């Protein structure tokens, strides 16, 4: 058996690194962390430092806020009884306010005004992070792709918990907070607009989300089996092409008759992925404010 | 017909069958062997199928459809206009997809790398086969395959899985899912990170792989590392598709009722099962 | 109907994504050459892009691409036919000529560097502060190559100091010299190093490095080079 370089051979380590300055504040990073032998045999082994920061540490707080409200409410739920609590786990909801409080803050907090502190929570502490991702670039002196990239993803959200319901007048649209009942609202959401197999915006979500399979599956297997020439460092192959990078590219092109570069792959890597969202965050806006039935639509529209 | 660096590359030799006999490129396609098995069972099927447009009368892409025999016919044969068709063409896809598997391998060896491409590809083909053969030889027929047309195959799948109820509740269904999401996650923030240390702000020189767990540390504080993204990307696909399979092995064959009852072993456990209150007491 | 119109400007937007993604994949190998060097006729639908300029860091200056394009380097093969489209073989040992999966590019032949400016591989022996943390330690293994003879010996681990990973095992042949072997192509055992891709004899031709505590980009690409051409070309010196 030759070798494949999933798992390494032999861990090295020496003095933790700290990091790069740039015009970063180092009053707010921690410390290093302990050193992990077991992520250590397929990652890096160092844990730590992380920023703090004013932003982040809002962030953080809101996030576990919005933990903890859906948490008392699950305790709640289970009577208090850690037995239940356990058992129930999956069927515990905390769901909107039905839709005759429509778009108000009035309805009681045991029915939706509990929703409502949660869903507050949870809005601060993912745009407060989404700052964080651009904050921390900027320290750095590097582009702004990671805050644009996750903006997509936030697109969708932001289109599920917050736009969409308040395009259609109530909160009750909204998705709810469980494991199982989120799942419920998303067969739902299909069967009353007329399934969403026929949304072309649904169906473009899944020939990105699978297109991202195949793609990462590509890429990542290209740049293993190219690790024998030093393929991963990505950066050094962009300002200095290999024979790792040629290697690459002439598979491709051998196999399919096109290829990329080594810096185009992570471009058709980052759209491939975003589209996903986007496509959706619109499939799923336009159900209900525009569109009633995805069939019907689909039959006047073609 | 050659990228600047390429002629260097073009050596003779890696072939598996045929010593020198099909190595060569036709512009940038690489032949082999398996370049010719895999263009006579493309083609062959192209053929075959463009016959099943006209046994069913319609030359248009979003209807042209080919089904399994029909339940009936078991796991024999089937008269070509009711199911033979579909089955001489899901050989040939079978014919196609291995073929250009080999001959990737084929490629490797020609330009001495691992063979890690075909072996990634070869996961994608045991999901198909799952669904084509290996999970109908297991349900006693054909007919229980997805059919071959580009509205209808979405069809099979929305009525396959509503004879389960929400499909939603197939647990491997959902780890499935958890991977496709998570790789989504993970190919977004590669393919940005890369970028963001390639192209920085106005003016700046271009970062460094340090700068890049740099950010990482800073934001989460942690960072998997340029080898670790990649062994990452390629198991987070691999793993959604592994499990996509075993969500469709299990489902008509050792679990054929509503997914959303198999979560009753966890609520029936001796000792809660009675305790009152919460949602099942 | 809003949602055609969404649909509708989507299916243009994508069009044009997709035509901003395959140029920007043009600024490496274009403009397409005829198998003698020159511009071939035809160079597919998309036009080359307009260049860009990286700023490279520590003022080892500047890239354009696209420019022009160049291997800068005599490429010992030959054609084996009179038309497009076949194998060139190689005009002597393909292995010392660095051809076919033998081959290198021409690289810098400067070290890569952290970003700190110092460099990036380094022996551990001159690491201040590391060492092996986990698995066999290598050191001191002999090293047997793919057709079962003893090669030479393990003398140390040349590694990656921002990254923290092995990337050379370091090596010394029967003559006292030593040479670099790729971390990603040996096979560490619990009494030696097994190297499939070179027959023993082949070692005395790993391409040596010219610094004994550094090792630079163009010397990397030699390296690993030689070494995967080995799985092909070594082939008729081992029944393996
Ligand atoms: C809740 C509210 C949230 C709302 C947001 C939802 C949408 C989410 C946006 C997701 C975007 C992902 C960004 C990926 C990226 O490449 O970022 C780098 C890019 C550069 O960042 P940087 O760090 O400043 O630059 C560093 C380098 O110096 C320079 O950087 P670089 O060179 O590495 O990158 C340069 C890059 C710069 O990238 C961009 O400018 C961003 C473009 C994204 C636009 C969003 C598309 C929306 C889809 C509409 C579809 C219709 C449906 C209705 O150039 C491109 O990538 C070109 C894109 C190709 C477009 C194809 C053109 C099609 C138009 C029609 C043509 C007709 C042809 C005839 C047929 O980011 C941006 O420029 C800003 C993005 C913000 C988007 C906001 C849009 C308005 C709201
Ligand atoms: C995987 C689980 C289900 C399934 C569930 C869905 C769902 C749900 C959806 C699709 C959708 C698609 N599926 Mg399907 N699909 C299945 C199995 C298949 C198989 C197969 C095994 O052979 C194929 C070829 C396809 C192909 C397709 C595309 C027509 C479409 C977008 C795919 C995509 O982007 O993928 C990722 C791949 C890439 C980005 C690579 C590019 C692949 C190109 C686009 C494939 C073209 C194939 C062509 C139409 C068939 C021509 C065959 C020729 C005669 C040779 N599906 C199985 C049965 N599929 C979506 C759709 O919109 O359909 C209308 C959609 O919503
Ligand atoms: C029976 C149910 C319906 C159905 C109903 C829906 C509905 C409803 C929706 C989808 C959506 C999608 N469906 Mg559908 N879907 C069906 C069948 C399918 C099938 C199939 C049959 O094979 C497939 C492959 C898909 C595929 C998909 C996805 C492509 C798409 C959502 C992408 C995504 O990643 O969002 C996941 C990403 C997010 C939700 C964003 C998350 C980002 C936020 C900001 C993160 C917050 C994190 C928080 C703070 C917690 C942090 C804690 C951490 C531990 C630190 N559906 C059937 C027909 N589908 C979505 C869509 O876009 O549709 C157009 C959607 O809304
Ligand atoms: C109403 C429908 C049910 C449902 C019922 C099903 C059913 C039924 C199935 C899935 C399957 C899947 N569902 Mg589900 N699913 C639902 C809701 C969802 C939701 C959601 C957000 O709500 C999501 C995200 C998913 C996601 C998933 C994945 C786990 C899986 C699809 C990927 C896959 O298997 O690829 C695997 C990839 C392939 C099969 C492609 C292989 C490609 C081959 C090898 C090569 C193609 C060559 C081609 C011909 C092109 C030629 C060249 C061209 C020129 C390009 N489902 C709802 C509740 N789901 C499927 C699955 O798990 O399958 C195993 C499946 O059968
Ligand atoms: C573009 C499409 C894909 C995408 C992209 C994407 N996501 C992103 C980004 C990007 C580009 C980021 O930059 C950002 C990030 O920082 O990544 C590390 C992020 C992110 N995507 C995340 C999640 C996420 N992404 C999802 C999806 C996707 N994101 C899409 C597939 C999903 C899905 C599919 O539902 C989820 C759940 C986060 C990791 C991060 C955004 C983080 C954020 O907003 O955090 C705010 C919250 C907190 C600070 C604290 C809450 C923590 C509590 C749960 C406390 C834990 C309790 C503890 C005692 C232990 C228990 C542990 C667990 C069992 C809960
Ligand atoms: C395992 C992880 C992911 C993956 C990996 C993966 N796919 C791959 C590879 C890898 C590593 C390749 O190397 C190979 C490639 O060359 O990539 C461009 C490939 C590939 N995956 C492809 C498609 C594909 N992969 C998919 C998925 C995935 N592939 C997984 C998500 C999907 C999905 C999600 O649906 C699709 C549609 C092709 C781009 C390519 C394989 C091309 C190939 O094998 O060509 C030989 C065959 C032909 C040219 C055509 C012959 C067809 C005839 C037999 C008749 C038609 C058959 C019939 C079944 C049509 C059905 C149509 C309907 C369902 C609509
Ligand atoms: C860092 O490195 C990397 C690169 O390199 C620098 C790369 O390029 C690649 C490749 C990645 C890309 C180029 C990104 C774009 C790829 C996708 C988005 C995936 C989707 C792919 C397609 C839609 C193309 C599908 C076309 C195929 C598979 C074949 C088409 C050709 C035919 C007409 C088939 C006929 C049969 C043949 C050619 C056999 C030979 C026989 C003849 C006689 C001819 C990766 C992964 C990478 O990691
Ligand atoms: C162990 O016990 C303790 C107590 C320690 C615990 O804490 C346990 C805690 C739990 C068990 C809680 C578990 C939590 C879950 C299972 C959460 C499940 C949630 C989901 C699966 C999310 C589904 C989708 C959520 C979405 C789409 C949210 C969108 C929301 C935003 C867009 C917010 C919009 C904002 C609103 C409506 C309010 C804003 C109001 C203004 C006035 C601005
Ligand atoms: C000088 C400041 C001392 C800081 C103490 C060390 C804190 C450990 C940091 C933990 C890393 C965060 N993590 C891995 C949980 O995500
Ligand atoms: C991102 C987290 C991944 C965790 C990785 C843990 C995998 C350990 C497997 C190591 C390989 C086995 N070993 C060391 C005996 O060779
Ligand atoms: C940025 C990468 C581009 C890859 C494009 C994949 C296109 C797939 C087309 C699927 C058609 C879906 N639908 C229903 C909207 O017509
Ligand atoms: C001579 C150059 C070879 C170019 C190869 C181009 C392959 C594209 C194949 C068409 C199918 C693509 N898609 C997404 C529409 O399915
Ligand atoms: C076998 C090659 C053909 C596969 C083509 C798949 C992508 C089709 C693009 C759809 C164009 C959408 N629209 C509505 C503008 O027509
Ligand atoms: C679904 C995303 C894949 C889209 C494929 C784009 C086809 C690009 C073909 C370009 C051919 C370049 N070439 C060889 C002529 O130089
Ligand atoms: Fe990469
Ligand atoms: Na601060
Ligand atoms: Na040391």
């Amino acid at each position: 058996a030759e070798y494949q370089n999933i798992f390494s051979q032999v861990q090295v380590r020496g003095p933790a690194d700290l990091g790069m300055t740039e015009d970063v504040n180092l009053a707010n990073r921690s410390g290093v962390g302990p050193f992990s032998t077991l992520l250590g045999w397929f990652g890096n082994a160092q844990l730590g430092p992380i920023y703090l920061g004013s932003l982040g540490v809002l962030s953080l707080f809101s996030g576990l806020m919005w933990f903890f409200t859906i948490g008392i409410w699950f305790w709640y739920q289970a009577g208090w009884n850690p037995a239940v609590f356990l058992r129930d786990l999956f069927f515990f909801s905390l769901e909107p306010p039905a839709p005759e409080y429509g778009l108000s803050f009035a309805a009681p907090l045991k029915e939706g005004g509990l929703w409502l502190i949660a869903s507050f929570f949870m809005f601060v502490a993912v745009w407060s992070w989404w700052g964080r991702t651009y904050l921390r670039a900027q320290a750095l002196g590097m582009g702004k792709h990671t805050a644009w990239a996750f903006l997509s993803a936030i697109w969708l959200w932001m289109v599920l918990g917050f736009i969409r319901p308040i395009l259609m007048g109530s909160w009750s649209e909204a998705v709810p907070y469980g494991i199982f009942s989120h799942l419920d609202w998303t067969n739902n959401f299909s069967l009353v607009h007329g399934n969403l197999f026929y949304n072309p915006f649904h169906g473009l979500s899944i020939a990105f989300l699978y297109g991202s399979a195949l793609l990462f599956a590509m890429h990542g297997a290209t740049i293993l089996a190219v690790s024998r020439f030093g393929g991963e460092r990505e950066l050094e192959q962009i300002a200095d092409r290999g024979t790792a990078a040629e290697r690459a590219a002439l598979f491709w092109r051998w196999t399919m008759g096109f290829n990329a570069t080594m810096e185009g792959i992570h471009r058709w890597a980052i759209w491939m992925a975003v589209l996903v969202t986007l496509t959706g965050g619109i499939g799923i806006l336009l159900s209900g404010t525009v569109v009633d039935n995805w069939y019907v639509w689909g039959q006047n529209h073609g | 017909a050659l990228l600047s660096f390429e002629r260097k590359y073009r050596v003779p030799g890696g072939t598996l069958v045929g010593g020198n006999l099909f190595d060569f490129w036709v512009g940038p396609f690489y032949v082999g062997f398996f370049g010719v098995a895999t263009f006579f069972f493309a083609a062959l099927g192209i053929i075959l199928i463009a016959w099943s447009a006209v046994l069913q009368g319609t030359w248009n892409p979003q209807l042209i459809s080919v089904y399994p025999p029909a339940l009936e016919y078991g796991l024999g044969g089937a008269p070509l206009a009711k199911g033979g068709l579909w089955q001489i063409i899901t050989i040939c896809a079978t014919g196609a997809f291995v073929s250009w598997a080999l001959r990737e391998v084929e490629i490797c060896r020609k330009l001495g790398i691992g063979y890690h491409i075909p072996f990634a590809f070869a996961f994608a083909i045991l999901a198909y086969l799952t669904l084509v053969l290996f999970r109908p030889v297991m349900m006693g027929a054909w007919g229980y395959a997805f059919p071959y047309g580009i509205w209808t195959h979405l069809d099979w799948v929305s009525n396959t899985g509503y004879t389960y109820g929400n499909f939603h509740y197939n647990p491997a269904h959902m780890i499935a899912i958890s991977f496709f999401r998570t790789n989504a996650l993970a190919l977004a923030l590669h393919g940005a990170l890369v970028l963001s240390a390639a192209n920085p702000e106005k003016g700046k020189e271009m970062r460094t792989p340090d700068h890049e767990d740099t950010f990482f540390r800073d934001l989460v504080g942690y960072s998997i590392g340029t080898l670790g993204i990649h062994r990452l990307g390629l198991l987070l696909s691999l793993s959604a598709v592994f499990f996509s399979a075993l969500c469709m092995i299990i489902t008509g064959t050792i679990w054929f009722d509503q997914w959303v009852d198999w979560w009753q072993w966890w609520v029936k456990l001796p000792w809660w099962a009675n305790i009152p209150g919460g949602i099942n007491g | 109907d809003l949602a055609s119109l969404a649909i509708y400007s989507f299916w243009i937007f994508l069009a044009g994504l997709i035509y901003y993604l395959q140029t920007e994949n043009m600024r490496e190998g274009y403009p397409l050459e005829n198998e003698d060097g020159t511009p071939a006729a035809n160079q597919g639908p998309f036009p080359l892009p307009k260049p860009k300029t990286f700023i490279l860091p520590h003022g080892r200056g500047t890239l354009t691409v696209p420019g022009p394009e160049s291997e800068d380097r005599p490429i010992a093969l030959a054609r084996t036919a009179v038309s497009e489209g076949f194998p060139h073989a190689p005009t002597g040992d393909p292995m010392k000529d660095g051809v076919g999966p033998a081959s290198w590019v021409a690289r810098r032949d400067l070290p890569e560097l952290d970003g700190h400016g110092h460099n990036k591989i380094k022996p551990m022996k001159a690491a201040a502060g590391f060492h092996v943390s986990a698995g066999k330690n290598p050191i001191g293994l002999p090293v047997r190559g793919c057709d079962l003879e003893i090669a030479g010996k393990v003398v140390d681990i040349w590694v990656d100091i921002p990254e923290q990973m092995a990337r050379f095992l370091e090596v010394e042949l029967k003559d006292g010299s030593t040479r670099l072997l790729p971390m990603q192509m040996v096979k560490v055992q619990s009494n030696r190093v097994h190297v499939n891709a070179l027959s023993s004899d082949l070692f005395a031709g790993i391409p040596t490095i010219k610094s004994p505590t550094e090792v630079t980009l163009l010397e990397e690409d030699k390296i690993c080079g030689y070494v995967a051409g080995g799985l092909m070309y070594a082939a008729p010196k081992r029944k393996s």
